[PDB]
RNA sequence: AUUCAAUUGUCAGAGGUGAAAUUCUUGGAUUUAUUGAAGACUAACUACUGCGAAAGCAUUUGCCAAGGACGUUUUCAUUAAUCAAGAACGAAAGUUAGGGGAUCGAAGAUGAUCAGAUACCGUCGUAGUCUUAACCAUAAACUAUGCCGACUAGGGAUCGGGUGGUGUUUUUUUAAUGACCCACUCGGCACCUUACGAGAAAUCAAAGUCUUUGGGUUCUGGGGGGAGUAUGGUCGCAAGG
RNA sequence: CCGUAGGUGAACCUGCGGAAGGAUCAUUA
């Protein structure tokens, strides 16, 4: 949360200089195939443009908000790249479907369908259906399920 | 002749129940806490806690009239550990000492046959 | 013991189960003998369903030079056979007030004595503990002939 | 013990240790002469007869395997060789 | 010794000094063989023969009182089986366990016993070949091994 | 107005009891003035009073805590302390509690609170106030709540693998305090 | 037993603690009593011990095949011993796809605190822990001691089998056994004394039979790092081997 | 300490399974 801060304010101003500790740094620098990448670096890489200057142990890294803020929204997006994140070692199919992740998800889905009014079927997924396997149709129809966290662009 | 009463005593690390009802539990009669007795929170569990709270159960059981009692003491049991702790021998200590008659002492603590894991982990849980 | 009627404040009680202490198990278990516990799923002449519980033991004889007295595993599968077909035609044969009637005298583990003393010497042995398991259609007339 | 004769030793010590241990090499069987008294007949038997062993005129087990030896049926005599 | 295991028990038959007949015997040696082969008709395989010869009959071993062993009185008559007892019982105990291992798949250790016993059979298959009094075009296959069980 | 409570003689101390009984039962029958009657068949001991005895309804439940102490592998210069005093009481725990151990980490965890001989255990009576036997898998400390707390905090840094080094210095930083007050 | 649900009684706490603090309690919390459901687990009996090639394996009963040891005046007659290549198994944690998910619980969310005896503490807790189908092939996988064979010490034991007793007990009327005792006997788990002998010593019935140096055979090491690194190969979805 | 996994870290902590390469006093048969 310390990059949080300054990634989402209004009014944002022109630079950012400030020290952190350098494990962080590494973190807002870190490229998609390590194990030092983290969510927090698609967040910086996709909504502020970051380069290390001044090495002190710690670290002074650059921010700058981009003022063409690109439309996406930060809650669902956190909450997806929280939840493929923690399980990093593990896939996204599986991962899903936990014990308390697959009742928060469809009450996710569900305040996603309020507005919708989608009839939510008798056939709801344990075999073949929304709570269970249609989140796996919707990983297949997208770059990811199969290709790891460590792998996965934006 | 007399009237016996179904006494338990239940001994944890940090407070002491002493709580009484008739015969096959049927309406709680006499209930005091550890700490409501001394206030300050360091003495939640003290012998002296401990036989000011039995002799206050004394004091009901006597204004109720029940004289004889029968007590089981127990500890947590389960994961946690199997004899009661020193708050349980003060509490026998005052309640044989307020002149209440005493009818039979065992220790139905609930043992298992085979537990389950316990709340520390593979290294340990105490300091 | 189960209380179920009334008799204008006197109360009717029934059989519900028995045990031990705990601290007469925590004495009686000895570190250098062979435990046996037998189990049989009952139903009764008068309809009740039960589970009985029979502990026994192994003995040291009065010419005995060893320190342990241990039992082979073939040996612990007779003695819990027999205490299986004992305590099964004992239940089968009574019903309650007979159960309660020889379980005051010990005739039950006299017969586990006398009956297996022709494959192992067994001591201390009595049912530790009776279950209900399935209450009948509720009865009346037997429950006063009980207390009668 | 720096001295002690393996040629000759004791027969009281020479067939009371193992069977394959001695100086030569003995069995410790021996066979049984059995006599049932209902036919009347003698029937060589093995001390360690591993099998049920009959009869040839009545159908009596003479005798059964029980491990070592083979435990001859009572009320029966025999003899040695 | 004592090959896939470890255990060091010696616990076998000793052969008495004497190799000569025994003289509280009384029978002949033409009446033991037509007695072997009387036996024989019946389709027992040799161990057994030797085994109730020598509880119901007193017969002390076959090699003293008459001067050859037990198949060489049985193929004098010519009643020898086409394999080996020892390897044939051994083709009987693999057959058993497959069929166990075909009942319980997650039997790890009959499959390793499956292992050890095939490996017996391997190396009896290859000294009874070596002798040529099995085919020297002989494999071992299951499936055929079922088959000259079955 | 008679009173009996039942209790349990162990096996492991009967042959102690039978040796030391003879210095056992006239201080209690003539300083607390109780009854005691043997069943050496069914290892009980009967503890009675009798309006003919003292009015003192307390040292019945102090010599059913005699007894209890002595069932546990307790002295009787222990049960002249608890004669005397009022604030000691007893306690088991089991090694199995703190950390689950099995076979020759329970002999070492055994080994680390008896130590090169007993010396661990030696420092921590005198420095505590307290008491210690040691059984199979059963710990056993006397003494009050201030000295068995302490004794606590020792016996679960040592018996959690602890070394004896640590034991000593916390135990003495925790003695300088206590003979401080 | 734990957790949760239903019913029951009663009143200011319960929880956790070097200490406090959070958590939830008039809709009565903790606790008491009557039931129910879930999934793990097989305590005490448990060592002076058992089995398995190893990892590992503790409820009862039935079935399925397997194994050691012993007995054997059975059977075969060298069919053997060790092992590159190759193959089977391989604790925990990990990986895919299912079922279940009670307890515990790395991540995370939360509170803290107050001192340099100090953050171990708490409460939710996802993964997992459990099982099925398939992978993965590492550990302080330890007896830190290759496998087979012979010799060089005894004795207190014990486990499994066998032999013998005008031995005991169990009675019914003497047996039969079953259990116990004695003298052995093989074959295992271990113990205690030595020293003939070894070693640098600790110590060792093997770590002896080795300068008086040869029973057969498989693998590994050549001062410490650089470094299990670089690179190549190989297997694996990957972590990685 | 070892193996595995994770948060990280200026160090380091934590989950599961192993080892002692860690110190048996007293008591009794
Ligand atoms: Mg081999
Ligand atoms: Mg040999
Ligand atoms: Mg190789
Ligand atoms: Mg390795
Ligand atoms: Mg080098
Ligand atoms: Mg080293
Ligand atoms: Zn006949």
């Amino acid at each position: 949360p310390l990059v949080f801060k300054l990634i989402n304010q209004p009014r944002p101003p022109r630079v950012s200089i400030l020290m952190f500790q350098r494990e962080f740094a590494l973190r807002l620098l870190a490229r998609p195939g390590d194990s030092l990448y983290c969510r927090l670096s698609a967040n910086v890489q996709m909504w502020a443009n970051v380069t290390h200057i001044m090495k002190v142990e710690s670290s002074v890294v650059r921010l700058e908000i981009k003022n063409p803020r690109p439309q996406v929204d930060y809650n669902e997006w956190d909450g997806l790249l929280r939840i493929v994140f923690v399980r990093k070692n593990r896939t996204i199919s599986a991962g899903f479907k936990s014990t308390t992740v697959m009742d928060i998800l469809e009450k996710n889905y569900k305040t996603f369908l309020a507005m919708n009014n989608e009839m939510v079927d008798d056939t709801k997924g344990s075999m073949h259906d929304v709570v269970k396997e249609k989140i796996d149709t919707v990983l297949k129809e997208t770059d990811l399920g199969d290709k790891r966290a460590g792998k996965c662009d934006q | 002749s007399q009237v016996f009463g179904v006494a338990r005593i239940y001994a944890s690390f940090n407070d002491t129940f002493v709580h009484v009802t008739d015969l096959s539990g049927k309406e709680t009669i006499a209930r005091v806490t550890g700490g409501m007795k001394v206030k300050a929170d360091r003495d939640e569990s003290s012998p002296y806690a401990a036989m000011l709270a039995a002799q206050d159960v004394a004091a009901k059981c006597k204004e109720v009239g029940i004289t004889a009692v029968h007590v089981k003491i127990r500890a947590t049991g389960g994961t946690r550990t199997k004899t009661p702790g020193p708050g349980g021998q003060a509490a026998l200590r005052a309640l044989a000492r307020s002149g209440l008659r005493i009818g039979r002492i065992e220790d139905v603590t609930p043992v298992p046959s085979d537990s389950t894991r316990k709340k520390g982990g593979r290294r340990g849980r105490r300091l | 013991l189960r209380v179920d009627e009334v008799q204008g404040k006197n109360l009717l009680t029934n059989f519900h189960g028995m045990d031990f202490t705990t601290d007469k198990l925590r004495s009686m278990v000895r570190k250098w003998q062979t435990l046996i516990e037998a189990n049989v799923t009952v139903k009764t002449s008068d309809d009740y369903v039960l589970r009985i519980f029979a502990i026994a033991f192994t003995r040291k004889q009065a010419n005995q030079v060893k320190r342990h007295s241990y039992a082979q595993s073939s040996h612990i599968r007779a003695i819990r056979k027999v205490i299986s077909e004992i305590l099964t035609k004992e239940v089968q044969g009574s019903t309650l007030a007979q159960l309660t009637s020889k379980l005051i005298p010990e005739v039950i583990n006299k017969e586990i004595e006398n009956a297996t003393k022709d494959i192992f010497p067994l001591q201390n042995i009595h049912v530790r503990k009776v279950k209900l398991l399935k209450q009948p259609k509720f009865d009346v007339g037997a429950l006063m002939a009980l207390h009668g | 013990v720096l001295v002690q004769d393996l040629l000759h030793p004791t027969a009281a010590s020479e067939a009371r240790k193992h069977k394959l241990k001695t100086l030569v090499q003995g069995p410790r069987s021996y066979f049984l002469d059995v006599k049932c008294p209902g036919c009347l007949n003698i029937t060589t038997v093995f001390s360690h007869a591993q099998t049920a062993v009959t009869c040839e005129s009545c159908s009596t087990i003479l005798c059964t395997p029980t491990g070592g030896k083979a435990k001859l049926s009572e009320g029966t005599s025999f003899r040695r060789k | 010794g004592r090959m896939h295991s470890a255990g060091k028990g010696i616990s076998s038959s000793a052969i008495p000094y004497s190799r000569n007949a025994p003289a509280w015997f009384k029978l002949s040696s033409e009446s033991v063989i037509e007695q072997i082969v009387k036996y024989a008709r019946k389709g027992l395989t040799p161990s057994q023969i030797g085994v109730l010869l020598r509880d119901a009959h007193g017969v002390t071993q076959a090699r003293v009182i008459t001067g050859n062993k037990i198949m060489r009185i049985l193929k004098s008559n010519g009643l020898a089986p086409e394999i080996p007892e020892d390897l044939y019982y051994l083709i009987k105990k693999a057959v058993s366990v497959r069929k166990h291992l075909e009942r319980n798949r997650k039997d790890k250790d009959a499959k390793f016993r499956l292992i050890l016993i095939e490996s017996r059979i391997h190396r009896l298959a290859r000294y009874y070949r070596t002798v040529a009094v099995l085919p020297p075009n002989w494999k071992y296959e299951s499936a055929t091994a079922s088959a000259l069980v079955n | 107005k008679f009173e009996s409570r039942k209790i349990m003689v162990p096996p492991h101390r009967m042959t102690p009891l039978r040796n030391s009984w003879t210095k056992i039962y006239p201080p209690l029958v003539e300083h607390l003035k109780l009854q005691v009657r043997m069943n050496l068949k069914t290892k009980s001991v009967e503890l009675r009073t009798n309006p003919k005895f003292t009015t003192d309804p307390g040292a019945l439940q102090k010599g059913a805590d005699f007894i209890k102490a002595f069932t546990l592998g307790f002295d009787l210069d222990d049960s002249i302390a608890l004669l005397r005093l009022d604030d000691l009481y007893i306690e088991t725990f089991e090694v199995k509690d703190v950390k689950t151990l099995t076979g020759d980490h329970l002999s070492r965890a055994i080994g680390r609170i008896a130590g090169k001989d007993g010396k661990t255990k030696f420092a921590i009576e005198n420095a505590t106030r307290t008491r210690i036997v040691l059984a199979d898998s059963k710990i056993h400390i006397l003494g009050g709540f201030t000295h068995i707390r302490m004794a606590r905090e020792s016996v679960v840094s040592l018996i959690l693998g602890s070394p004896p080094g640590k034991v000593y210095g916390n135990l003495r930083t925790v003695a300088s305090r206590l003979k401080e007050r």
